[PDB]
């Protein structure tokens, strides 16, 4: 499971006729970096079968 | 829980100090409520004052005891003062309230 | 469960072929991101 | 920013007490503050009731915090476009007779860790007296 917890916001700023840049607005919420969890039990079983092969 | 003295009267001009015991965190705040009226935030984040609140009011903390200090008491300062803090996971508790009389 | 957690940084500018061609700016995504993936394989050395 | 309470000032025993706060000058959708209630019995101290906010995270559609004792008998509600707050208290007793204040909670609401932390009440209401 992979999550980016930061609640970012998109700011559309017009930089010419038609062109529009999507800037990152101020953060809403926590100051946490994205991460991924993997069940240690299942990963230990899988790693065991890996080292067997 | 939060505990406060029942009263803390003082003559005008004197420097006065009120205390609040039972704070476990820095989410301490102080509100002023006149008789029959609504409370007004006067102190937040332990020591911060909202814009427009006089600078005679200051907030400090020693150990688990927060303190509010007023230098130069005025007749319009008479009111009930309440303390508030965050406890547990997300709970909020207040003190019993202190009646400051001029 | 005791699931292991891995830190991930994010880039919006990437160059997998800047020399062949051009770079890409991944537009920012509003809100929190969360995807569930099957991890079926590995690449080792 | 002005909070105007409205609702029945006189409710009969064992019935459902309902009160509504009307916000003016700020948006209830705004994630900068939490919205809730604080009741003051005629003389006693301030007791926290509860607060909520629709600004959620990836696993929920919002946040709602209740004071442990009143949780079973209370319901909190927010109308975001009309900037209105709702409060419903079931099975009211003479212990619930109080001046109810509409409260805006400041704190680590805009940048929190693990969960939002509403702490200080920056904006209060005028409050209403509910007699059971
Ligand atoms: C990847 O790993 C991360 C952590 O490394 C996980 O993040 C956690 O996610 C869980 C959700 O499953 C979060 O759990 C929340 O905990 C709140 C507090 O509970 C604590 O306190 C009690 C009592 O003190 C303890 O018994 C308990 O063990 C905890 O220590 C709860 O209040 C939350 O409940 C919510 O739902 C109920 C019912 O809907 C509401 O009534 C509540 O008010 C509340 O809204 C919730 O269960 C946990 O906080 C997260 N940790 C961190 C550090 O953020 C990821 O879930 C995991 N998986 C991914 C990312 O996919
Ligand atoms: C990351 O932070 C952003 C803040 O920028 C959050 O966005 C807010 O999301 C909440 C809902 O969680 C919004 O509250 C809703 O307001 C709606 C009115 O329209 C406004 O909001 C929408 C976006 O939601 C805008 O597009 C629109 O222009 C207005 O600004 C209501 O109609 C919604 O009601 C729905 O949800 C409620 C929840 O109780 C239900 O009761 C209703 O029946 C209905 O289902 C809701 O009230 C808030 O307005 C959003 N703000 C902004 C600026 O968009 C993100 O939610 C947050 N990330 C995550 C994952 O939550
Ligand atoms: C990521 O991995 C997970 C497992 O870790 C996986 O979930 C499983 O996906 C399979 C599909 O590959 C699911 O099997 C299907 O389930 C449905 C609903 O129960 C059945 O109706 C299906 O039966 C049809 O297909 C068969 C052919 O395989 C036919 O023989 C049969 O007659 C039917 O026509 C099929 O069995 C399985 O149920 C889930 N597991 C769980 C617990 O739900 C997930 O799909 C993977 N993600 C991706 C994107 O592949
Ligand atoms: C990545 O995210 C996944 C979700 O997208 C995670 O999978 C989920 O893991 C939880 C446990 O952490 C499972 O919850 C279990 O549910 C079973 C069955 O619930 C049903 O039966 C009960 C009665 O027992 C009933 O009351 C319910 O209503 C259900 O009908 C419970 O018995 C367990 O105690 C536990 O609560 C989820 O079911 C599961 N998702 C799915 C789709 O199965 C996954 O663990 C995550 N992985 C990592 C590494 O974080
Ligand atoms: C990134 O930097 C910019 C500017 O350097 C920040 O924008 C500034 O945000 C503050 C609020 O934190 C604004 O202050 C308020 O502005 C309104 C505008 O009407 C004013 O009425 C208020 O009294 C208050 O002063 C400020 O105007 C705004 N712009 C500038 C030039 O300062 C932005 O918040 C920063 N982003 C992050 C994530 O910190």
């Amino acid at each position: 499971n992979c999550t980016r917890p930061n609640n970012n916001t998109r700011k559309s700023i017009r930089i010419g006729p038609g062109q529009a840049f999507y800037a990152t607005g101020d953060i809403i919420g926590d100051i946490r970096q994205a991460h991924c969890n993997v069940s240690k039990a299942t990963w230990n079983e899988t790693l065991g079968k890996v080292v067997k092969q | 829980a939060l505990t406060q003295p029942p009263s803390a009267s003082g003559s005008p001009g004197q420097s006065i100090t009120i205390s609040c015991t039972g704070t476990s965190n820095n989410f301490v705040s102080w509100y002023q409520q006149h008789a029959g009226k609504a409370p007004k935030l006067v102190i937040y984040d332990v020591n911060k004052r909202p814009s427009g609140v006089p600078d005679r009011f200051s907030g400090s903390k020693s150990g688990n005891t927060a303190s509010l200090t007023v230098s130069g008491l005025q007749t319009d300062d008479e009111a009930v003062y309440y303390c508030g803090s965050l406890v547990g996971n997300w709970d909020v508790i207040f003190g019993g309230g202190t009646k400051l009389t001029v | 469960n005791d699931s292991i957690t891995l830190p991930c940084r994010i880039k919006q500018i990437i160059n997998m072929w800047q020399r062949i061609g051009q770079a890409m700016y991944a537009p920012p995504i509003q809100g929190v991101i969360r995807c569930v993936s099957n991890i079926t394989g590995l690449i080792l050395t | 920013p002005q909070l105007q309470e409205s609702g029945p000032t006189l409710v009969e025993a064992s019935e459902t007490l309902s009160l509504t706060c009307a916000v003016s000058g700020d948006s209830t959708a705004a994630c900068n503050s939490f919205w809730g209630w604080v009741r003051q019995p005629p003389g006693k101290g301030l007791e926290w009731v509860g607060s909520l906010s629709h600004c959620a995270s990836y696993w929920n559609r919002g946040w709602t915090y209740h004071n442990p004792s009143l949780k079973s008998r209370l319901t909190l509600a927010l109308d975001t476009p009309k900037n209105l707050v709702f409060l419903k208290l079931n099975s009211v007793t003479a212990a619930d007779t109080a001046t109810y204040y509409c409260a805006r909670f400041g704190g680590e609401v805009l940048r929190y860790t693990d969960w939002p932390k509403p702490a200080w009440v920056d904006l209060w209401g005028r409050g209403t007296l509910v007699t059971v």
